């Protein structure tokens, strides 16, 4: 699988950094990158997604200019950055790996994943 | 182990008494307390109760709204405050002890009382 | 009101590629009964695909205009009693076989075309795919089952005229249930896109490769065995064998070629391409020795033509990955279809007729002897082991290109959407 | 594996400050929930992850820490709002639940009275001495109940029944039964109920004598 | 589509026998979330009693039970399966089914704990060795003794009766202020008791005529008394 790391407790307006690898010699550079999350009420909703080649991101509507994601595969890694907080996002986030490609609205199709990981919390707290 | 009590005397209508009780040889920390009043001719009835700390007070229906009572464990005394006293509030006032731990109302311990009387 | 929806279908696609081969395992017969030579042999192979061509994308049309149960209803019985009459023919006449084939194309194409869209509405979208392989999973099944059958009824009555009667009546059932179970449910602007992508042509041409192969070696290699037997003083088991050998082997490479594909994927990006090619070389090293095997042992030539069938079908469920991972989701419904056409025009059309047209001519220039006939049918046959090597060259150079195509895509799907 | 929530009876009025605390033994230090049910119906989740509010709760509810204890919070107490609360905690493979608390209606002192039931024909006529003692329209809910068989204090065979608030009058009353075969009521002459409570200042005994009319 | 749980599967049940609950969920994936299994006793707080993950391979069990209960569940048919064996009588209660979050043990921590969410209906079992049978109806007479400020109070007693509930009104619902029902209490036999006081002014006792009457459904009876000194 994947592992993912970081996660915890913030004030509103702070920042937080989590990253996501592959353990071992595994290379996942035919394309496996995207960010999920889920809420204890809600159903689950994609945050964000990176392609392969050209380094094209496409993100959700509820958190634009608030976050950013990257790709790193000369280490095997992605990384995500999360800027100005608020009360509704505590919630836990997912690293998943798929097959079709970056493109506006495909987001939210969450069933045809291939790999999955674990995921990891972050709350906010006032 | 002793109870004094203090503060009774004449008043007159439409005043206010602090009424103070005290105890000796014994801890008033885990334990609760209450007044009782007996009017002349009349039998003792109740006026309030006081429990540990954290459990509120309680007071009887005739003076609801008008009475105080209050607790102080560093010096082991209890204050009762009566404000918009009448002349019929004229009786002897008592202060005892409640002798089990769950509020079941054992009293046990009393007190010689003092004189309360409101004339002009 | 879904189960038997999908057993019916089921069973009907077993029945459909039931009836294609069953020319196949009686064809030493027919060329004796009616005075043909294998010129006319091939000719029946080579029009009935002719005609399934010409016929299926006209049925994909209709299929969203009118009801489908009736059309899959009415095609069914049409194949069904054209190919019932057909068996009463007499021996002056073969145009008639001709024409028989030809309207068995038509109906065959019918159903094909019509019935995997009532399979796949429905149901949603977890399920789907469960039900769609199995579904899929008629296709080695009844291909077997074609020699087996032909043969085991022709050797039974003692004519082969009954081998073309036994099928059509358990379709004569089928053609009603359908009617009982099952619930009522700017292209050329794509094309100047569609050949300016490296790969989708060099796999289509590939897949064209693999086609004319599977046609030509399908239809002929029972009677060159007859003919191994009988020169070698030796010598109908040879038509049952071959059946159960293709009802295993298109399952093992269905399964090797997809698993070779999750080990590769996480080693580099060019995994499907690289193992197609590996496979599909390995399967002419190993087809080229049955010709020279079946000269000294027999047991030797059922070895090497087990293991090519095996790394033969290998990329039977490689291609429509690199389909969905070189071309935007809107053309999609445009560049399978022009595939599949294209992939018969090149292959199975013209590959029997081919391969009889050489054995003939080269049998005309040397005395007829059983010997010789043999020699020919093995020298014309030898075609099959090159073309296999040229579509292995072919997956190499799409290999080459994959990236960059990607990359294409991607931003062309961004810039849409 | 427990934890201690206090206190575990509180009364209120409408309109006041309410806090509850859940102290816990095991290693989270932030990690407890909260819980609140209702007569005969399912828990609704209230507070999660000690500080976040879910989905739908109004805004009144609060939670905070506070050392290693946790407590929860009603600032603006409503009549829709007397329940009993839970506080939860996960350490390992196990989850569990504390013991509740309890929020009710405030009034002024009321002291019981007192009825004595003595046995009836068609139970005596089964051989089933079945003694009842009544108290009606008290409160609060806190009172002991003693019986006397001929001046000997009695215990071990005496069970107790208390009824819910009252909708109307917000008091309490309680039935206390004593039961014993005939032959050891035959045995008596006078049996007593006796009962005490915050609000009278002697305990009070109701008597009954066998036989006697 | 709102998403619903509902238990199936109570009842009545001997000791040293087993049982088996079910789960159905329904507008929810079954194999991201997983499921608890919750108890209430009818007197005491919650128990937390069982666990199962989607996958099966997540399972696990309080210190109460540790052996006698088995879990299990199918997701073709989005269901979860309980089987408890070897029951006592310590275990009538209320039970209830819901919803998890399917990996809580990887990241329960120092600052998140999660929690349960959508919580079903639950289902009642019983475990006693009684057989069922007709309860008995006994009158409270008032006397002197139960007048007090002129008000006297007066009751009936139904007892032993199996299993609950039984209704109770005074003359066909004559009357409707100061009645008193009090709850059902269990005994050392294994039957059910309880008795209904009502209050009435001290004249009226002297010639309006009440009626104590019990309907009980089960065992298919209601009765009637009358209540004079």
């Amino acid at each position: 699988q994947l592992v993912e790391s970081g996660g915890g407790l913030v004030q509103p307006g702070g920042s937080l950094r989590l990253s996501c690898a592959a353990p071992g010699s595994r290379r996942f550079d035919y394309y496996t990158l995207g960010w999920f999350r889920q809420a204890p009420g809600k159903e689950r909703e994609g945050v964000s997604c990176i392609s392969t080649v050209g380094g094209i991101t496409n993100y959700a509507d509820s958190v634009k200019g608030r976050f950013i994601i990257s790709r790193d595969n000369a280490k095997s890694t992605v990384y995500l950055q999360m800027n100005s907080l608020e009360p509704e996002d505590t919630a836990v986030y997912y690293c998943a790996a798929g097959r079709e490609m970056c493109a506006p609205m495909m987001l939210g199709d969450y069933y045809d994943m291939d790999y999955w990981g674990k995921g990891t919390p972050v709350t906010v707290s006032s | 182990v002793q109870l004094q009590e203090s503060g009774g005397g004449l008043v007159q209508p439409g005043g206010s008494l602090r009424l103070s009780c005290a105890a000796s040889g014994r801890t008033i920390s885990r334990y609760a307390m209450s007044w009782f009043r007996q009017a002349p001719g009349k039998e003792r009835e109740f006026v309030a109760v006081a429990r540990r700390s954290g459990d509120g007070a309680f007071y009887a229906d005739s003076v609801q709204g008008r009475f105080t009572v209050s607790r102080d464990d560093a010096k082991n005394t209890v204050y009762l405050q009566m404000n918009s006293l009448k002349p019929e509030d004229t009786a002897v006032y008592y202060c005892a002890i409640d002798s089990d731990t769950f509020y079941s109302g054992s009293y046990d311990y009393w007190g010689q009382g003092t004189q309360v009387t409101v004339s002009s | 009101g879904r189960g038997a929806a999908a057993a019916i279908l089921s069973l009907g696609n077993v029945l459909n590629y039931l009836d294609r081969y069953t020319v196949a395992g009686v064809l030493l017969d027919i060329q004796q009964h009616f005075g043909v030579k294998d010129r006319g042999a091939g000719l029946l192979q080579s029009v009935f695909i002719c005609s399934f061509m010409v016929a299926a994308p006209i049925f994909g049309y209709l299929g969203d205009r009118f009801n489908r149960k009736v059309i899959l209803s009415c095609g069914i019985f049409f194949w069904s009693a054209v190919t019932f009459s057909s068996s009463f023919i007499p021996q002056q006449y073969f145009w008639l076989l001709v024409l028989s084939r030809g309207l068995v194309g038509i109906g065959e194409a019918s159903y094909s075309t019509i019935a995997p869209t009532i399979i796949g509405d429905l149901f949603t979208k977890n399920t789907r795919t469960l039900m769609l392989s199995v579904f899929y999973f008629a296709i080695p099944l009844g291909s077997g089952l074609g020699y087996i059958t032909g043969s085991s009824v022709k050797q039974a009555a003692g004519d082969w005229h009954w081998a073309l009667r036994v099928s059509p009546v358990l379709g004569m059932i089928t053609g009603t249930l359908i009617l009982i179970l099952v619930p009522a449910t700017s292209w050329l602007r794509d094309m100047k896109a569609l050949i300016r992508n490296r790969s989708y042509v060099f796999s289509s041409l590939a897949t064209s490769a693999v086609s004319f192969a599977t046609g030509a070696l399908g239809m002929w290699i029972p009677l060159y065995l007859h003919r191994a037997q009988v020169v070698q003083k030796t010598a109908a088991k040879d038509s049952l064998i071959f059946g159960a050998i293709t009802c295993f082997t298109g399952f093992l490479g269905v399964v090797t070629g997809a698993g070779a594909t999750r080990w590769c994927r996480l080693k580099t990006q060019r995994a499907d391409p690289l193992v197609c090619a590996v496979g599909m070389l390995g399967s002419a090293i190993f087809i080229c020795l049955i010709f020279v095997a079946a000269k000294s042992s027999i047991v030797g030539a059922y070895i090497c033509i087990f293991v090519g069938e095996t790394l033969l079908f290998s990329n039977w469920a490689i291609t429509a990955d690199i389909l969905m991972y070189v071309v935007i989701p809107t053309r999609r419904a445009t560049a399978v279809a022009l595939q599949s056409f294209t992939s018969h025009l090149l292959g199975d059309a013209g590959s029997p007729y081919l391969i009889g047209f050489i054995s003939d001519l080269i049998r005309q220039s040397t005395k007829d002897s059983p010997l010789w006939e043999f020699l020919s049918l093995g020298y014309a046959l030898m075609l099959c082991p090159f073309v296999v090597v040229l579509g292995g060259m072919f997956f190499l150079a799409t290999a080459l290109f994959f990236v960059s195509d990607r990359a294409r895509a991607e931003q062309q799907v961004n810039q849409l959407a | 594996i427990q934890m201690t929530q206090s206190p575990s009876s509180l009364s209120a009025s409408v309109g006041d400050r309410v806090t509850i605390t859940c102290r816990a033994s095991q290693s989270v230090s932030s990690a407890v929930a909260w819980y609140q049910q209702k007569p005969g119906k399912a828990p609704k989740l209230l507070i999660y992850s000690a500080s976040s509010l879910y989905s739908g709760v109004p805004s009144r509810f609060s939670g905070s820490r506070s050392g290693t204890d946790f407590t929860l919070t009603i600032s603006s107490l409503q009549p829709e709002d007397f329940a009993t609360y839970y506080c939860q905690q996960s350490s390992s493979s196990l989850i569990t639940f504390g013991q509740g608390t309890k929020v009710e209606i405030k009034r002024t002192v009321a002291a019981p009275s007192v009825f004595i039931f003595p046995p009836s024909d068609s139970q005596l006529k089964s051989g089933t001495a079945s003694v009842v003692c009544l108290l009606n329209n008290f409160y609060p809910r806190e009172a002991k109940v003693q019986w006397k068989v001929d001046n000997a204090l009695q215990s071990g065979n005496s069970q107790e029944s208390v009824t819910e608030q009252d909708s109307k009058d917000s008091t309490y009353s309680l039935s206390s039964t004593l039961t014993l075969s005939k032959a050891d009521y035959e045995k008596h002459k006078v049996y007593a109920c006796e009962v005490t409570h915050q609000g009278l200042s002697s305990p009070v005994t109701k008597s009954f004598n066998r036989g006697e009319c | 589509s709102e998403v619903q749980l509902v238990e199936s599967g109570g009842g009545l049940v001997q000791p040293g026998g087993s049982l088996r609950l079910s789960c159905a969920a329904s507008g929810f994936n079954f194999s991201y979330y997983s499921i608890h299994w919750v108890r209430q006793a009818p007197g005491k707080g919650l128990e937390w009693v069982a666990y199962i993950s989607s996958s099966s391979s997540y399972t696990s069990y309080a210190d109460s039970v540790k052996g006698r209960f088995t879990i299990s569940a199918d997701t073709s048919k989005n269901t979860a399966y309980l089987q408890m064996n070897s029951l006592r009588a310590e275990d009538t209660a209320v039970y209830y089914c819901a919803r998890g979050y399917q990996y809580w043990q990887y990241h329960a921590s120092w600052y998140w704990n999660g929690g349960l969410d959508y919580w079903g209906q639950g289902t009642l079992v019983t475990v006693s060795s009684a057989s069922t049978k007709g309860p008995s109806v006994f009158p409270l007479a008032p006397s002197s003794k139960s007048t007090s400020g002129g008000t006297a109070a007066l009751g009936c007693l139904v007892k032993d009766y199996f299993p609950e509930p039984v209704t109770v009104s005074w003359n066909s619902g004559a009357l409707t202020s100061g009645v008193h029902t009090f709850p059902a209490v269990l005994q050392s036999s294994g039957l059910y008791s309880l008795s209904s006081v009502v209050t009435v002014p001290s004249s009226s006792l002297g010639t309006q005529t009440y009626i104590c009457n019990v309907n009980h459904k089960p065992s298919n009876t209601k009765v009637d008394k009358k209540v004079e000194p």
